[PDB]
RNA sequence: AUCUGCGCAUGGCUCAUUACAUCAGACGUAAUCUGCCGCAAAAAUCUUGCGGUCCGCAAAAUUGGAUAACUUGGCGAAACGCCAAGCUAAUACAUGAACCAACCGGGUGUCUCCAGAGACGCCCAGCGAAUGAAUGACAAAACCAAUGCCUGCAGUAACACCCAGCAGUGUUGACUCAAUUCAUUCCGUGCGAAAGCCGGCCCGGCGUCUUUUGACGAACAACUGCCCUAUCAGCUGGUGAUGGCCGUGUAGUGGACUGCCAUGGCGUUGACGGGAGCGGGGGAUUAGGGUUCGAUUCCGGAGAGGGAGCCUGAGAAAUAGCUACCACUUCUACGGAGGGCAGCAGGCGCGCAAAUUGCCCAAU
RNA sequence: CAUGGGAUAACAAAGGAGCAGUUUUAAAGGUCUAUUGGAGAUUAUGGAGCUG
């Protein structure tokens, strides 16, 4: 039973500096994976500067002031990951955890109507006791009576206030996804062709808005809308478009010279 | 203690494996139950996860199923007749899985008179007996030992694991297999 | 009319001091459904394993009773699917396959013949001779050395 | 909460059983409208 | 202060062991256990009160016995040693909830009907578990019986009313699985609405059984790979070596193990035995090819003086846990009682060879 | 792990007597699902295949 993380064995997307202490806050089991989450001490202290250390950081959390998906989370080690909605009523800001196109976690600011729904991907389907078919989700939810057209690769729109699955997005050819793993993580694209290969990993071929073709495993894609215009959720400021490394290097030198 | 590892087994080359750890608790085994006939005495065993595994010592009764009729009846074990592992386990009358036993046969006859109405007259209103009994027929080797008093049967549960002596009645070629080996 | 006339003992398969039966299905049903009964006569359990492997003519219409078999048991084929050539068939219902490969040495820019031998459980659906090329699928441990189980035999 | 959970079964069972009803009566129309034609 | 609830299985040190082992990349667990945490689930149980001797009328169920701390008397040279009595708690332990309060099903005896249908009565019908059976799909007319609508067959989900669509449709590459139906019965080794606690002015924070699954893990299996040695060429198999059949044992698979049968398996593509010693990420040098080092911060494995064996727990074969022996070893009032720095400071040795018996939780 | 390119090589098998006639047409004999309102039980005709 591990209870510690070393700050070197912590994920790189958290961006904790190696010289500040040996340890990182090991996220508890919960909704999201340990490799694939951002625990609430890092959001309150390192992302947002509401807390200067971990001692000011539990003055916020243990008091019941941060809400992940409409419910107050008093754990600094609670795993918040992809598509979660983090509200704070006192400062009046609410955010969504999305991946930006460089693969890192990004806090997308939200309205009040956009902060009620979240988008969740089915990971398993089974029948529970009774004859109730429940749907297992990447965020750990077990929706008991989902839309009967739910398959495993699909996306359920959820509305975390009134816990009612308001919508369904099937996983087909004509849909748009966001990639949540691999080298292509954070990129958004239309689906082109899904190569099955039964017994092994499904490969999904994807085309971007510019036309850049790229592939991933189909367990890494997360469908978020009917097309790239009609996305069901708002995405970070690049909107899944990965610029060239040369062109994005030129633009920062131009912006820094034009600023002085 | 007792271990279930391959650390003591020789390699397929015949080489000895040199051991560089202590025994783990996660690789243990325990002493066998050796369940016999007798009045019921069980001892639970604390397994992994805190689950309980009920050792059966001295069992005398179980739920035996008659699979063509899809029913079961709690009957009493009479004798241990044939065991495929050793004839020495028959003599000490050990209950294991798949050993051949004789059971009581009285609830099976009484059920066969209550259902299908055949003895080995009182509800004249309900002859749903006639709605059955026409298509169905009963194997002769069953009906002989059913009225002889004891029926040969096969244990289908693991008693040292579950503390039960459940079973099934021998039918078909399986009964005719074991009747030749006895007599 | 009351008597049923059940099936007689098939002594060709019954050799083994306990009755050889399949645990999946009961042989003794009177009005057995069309679920598991095969073409000619008897009740049989046959299973379709995954990856586009066609079950043989035997294991559906055969008479043999095999446990540890991928088509007629609870043995599931999963993980690795490999190929080898049959080396020896001297064991009972088990073959040893030989996997011959070239090992490249980065220093001396040259390959090197190596081999791995695997004990593979062979169903009575199959009779492979030495030199036959087989396709094996990984299963659970079935003995001290058996992890694989033959799925298809390619003759000669 | 057991009554509310047994209520949300009885309306999931009208979502299933109506979709099976709508397929019965699109096919018994499309069978009978060609049986008139021949 | 003590009961109670979690924790002490992590961290930290060290690198002695160790070559079909460990370990790396990559897979498997459909062969399995899994506390904390996340989202869920939940209709079993003839209990109380009052009156009468088993019944009646009632209903916010106002349940029961014991221990600590403590007091008293103390034993003992002591001991992170102990005894007896007297008190008293619970979210400890034990007991236990009728009706409100459903649907659905099986087996079955009287009663109104017709030439089989209904009403009533009784036994049984909860989650989990065992065994057995059934599902867990599929890929032109003629005549007789029962039965369906028509006034002979137009057209047709299924079903004798209560509900005229209240599942004819689980998932996988694949299941003997998920789940459902009925047959039998679980005897403590499961299932309270904690018989619980706060707060606001009915409602809101918690806290807990069971059940179930994601998550953090555990355990096993092995695809490819690996220093030198032939002055090491045969290794294994009675007492398991390779396989097969019933079992057993396990958390589970399995020669892991009992019985029985077969005669196999490994090797000059270097087995077997011997020597060196944790394995990677990585370091040093390098035009290219390379040659070396890796006790050491991160990951994994192993150990706690050697060697066992256990208890408890979700997880240990735990060592700032227990039991024993061996080798050393400290206190004794000789009766006895203890030790385990490869934790951090230090100490003595050993060596060519490595620091402070320091301050602090301010940060991680 | 997936996929396409087919030069060079490789594994395997063969050792060449050790060898692998297609359609139209009507005829004979003989073999073990779908409809007729459903379901059950009998029942001839026929489709397509069998061989001389
Ligand atoms: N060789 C390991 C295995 O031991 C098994 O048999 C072993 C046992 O019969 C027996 O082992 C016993 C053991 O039962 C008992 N419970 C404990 C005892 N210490 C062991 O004894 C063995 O170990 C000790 C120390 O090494 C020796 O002094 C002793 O001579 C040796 N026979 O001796 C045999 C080993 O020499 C099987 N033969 C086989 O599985 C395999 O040989
Ligand atoms: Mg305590
Ligand atoms: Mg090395
Ligand atoms: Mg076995
Ligand atoms: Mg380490
Ligand atoms: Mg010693
Ligand atoms: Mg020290």
């Amino acid at each position: 039973a591990k209870k510690h993380l070393k700050r070197l064995y912590a994920p790189k997307d958290w961006m904790l500096s190696k010289l500040t202490g040996v340890f990182a806050p090991r996220p508890r089991p919960g909704p999201h994976k340990l490799r694939e989450c951002l625990p609430l001490l890092v959001i309150i202290r390192n992302r947002l500067k509401y807390a200067l250390n971990a001692r000011e950081g539990e003055m916020i959390l243990r008091q019941g002031l941060v809400h992940v998906d409409n419910h107050p989370r008093r754990d600094g080690k609670y795993p918040a990951g992809f598509m979660d909605v983090v509200e704070i009523p006192k400062t009046g800001d609410r955010f969504r955890l999305m991946y930006d196109v460089k693969g890192r976690f990004a806090l997308v600011s939200l309205s009040e109507a956009e902060a009620q729904i979240k988008l969740m991907k089915v990971v398993n389907l089974y029948t529970a006791t009774g004859r109730v078919p429940v749907a297992v989700t990447h965020d750990g939810h077990r929706i008991r009576y989902p839309d009967p057209h739910t398959s495993i690769g699909d996306t359920i729109v959820y509305n975390v206030k009134e816990k009612k699955c308001v919508d369904l997005i099937k996983n087909r050819q004509g849909k748009a996804v966001i990639v949540t793993g691999g080298a292509n993580r954070g990129r958004i694209g239309e689906i082109v062709k899904v190569e099955c290969h039964p017994g092994a990993f499904n490969i999904a071929h994807l085309k971007d808005a510019s036309g850049a073709e790229f592939a991933t495993r189909a367990a890494n894609i997360f469908v978020i809308g009917k097309d790239l215009n009609h996305l069901q959720v708002t995405v970070p400021k690049q909107q899944g478009l990965r610029m060239n490394v040369i062109q994005e290097r030129e633009e920062r030198l131009i912006a820094a010279e034009a600023r002085k | 203690g007792i271990v279930r590892s391959r650390l003591h087994k020789r390699k397929i080359t015949g080489g000895k494996t040199k051991i560089h750890r202590k025994r783990m608790k996660a690789e243990l085994g325990r002493l066998p139950a050796n369940t016999r006939l007798g009045a019921r005495r069980v001892s639970p065993v604390r397994a992994r996860g805190g689950n309980f595994k009920i050792r059966a010592l001295r069992l005398d009764t179980g739920n035996f199923a008659w699979a063509s009729e899809a029913i079961a009846h709690r009957v009493r074990l009479l004798d241990v007749v044939y065991n495929a592992t050793s004839n020495e386990l028959v003599r000490t009358k050990t209950l294991v899985k798949n050993c051949i036993v004789a059971v009581d046969a009285a609830p099976f006859k009484r059920w066969y008179a209550k259902h299908y109405g055949i003895d080995l007259a009182s509800p004249k209103l309900q002859r749903e007996w006639i709605r059955r009994r026409r298509n169905h027929r009963v194997e002769k080797a069953i009906a002989d030992q059913l009225r002889e008093g004891r029926v040969l049967a096969r244990i289908t549960s693991r008693p040292g694991q579950s503390g039960r002596a459940d079973g099934i009645l021998l039918e078909g070629a399986e009964l005719q297999f074991y009747l030749k080996r006895l007599e | 009319p009351q008597y049923y006339h059940a099936h007689q003992v098939d002594a060709t398969i019954q050799h083994q001091k306990a009755y050889q039966r399949q645990t999946a299905v009961n042989e003794n049903m009177h009005r057995s459904s069309r679920k598991h009964v095969n073409k000619s006569g008897h009740i049989r359990y046959a299973k379709k394993i995954g990856l586009g492997f066609k079950t043989p003519a035997k294991a559906l219409n055969g008479k043999y009773i095999d446990r540890k078999c991928p088509f007629t048991s609870n043995v599931v084929i999963r993980g690795r699917i490999l190929r080898g050539i049959v080396h020896s068939t001297k064991m009972h219902r088990t073959i040893v396959i030989r996997r011959n490969y070239l090992h490249f040495i980065k220093k001396y820019q040259r390959y090197q013949k190596r081999h791995k031998s695997l004990a593979v459980h062979c169903s009575p659906a199959f009779d492979p001779k030495q030199g036959d090329e087989v396709v094996v699928g990984q299963c659970r441990p079935l003995s001290k050395t058996i992890r694989y189980n033959v799925l298809e035999v390619v003759s000669k | 909460k057991v009554r509310a959970s047994a209520a949300e079964r009885r309306e999931y069972l009208r979502l299933i059983a109506s979709n099976r009803r709508a397929l019965r009566q699109r096919d018994h129309s499309k069978k009978h409208t060609q049986k008139v034609h021949a």
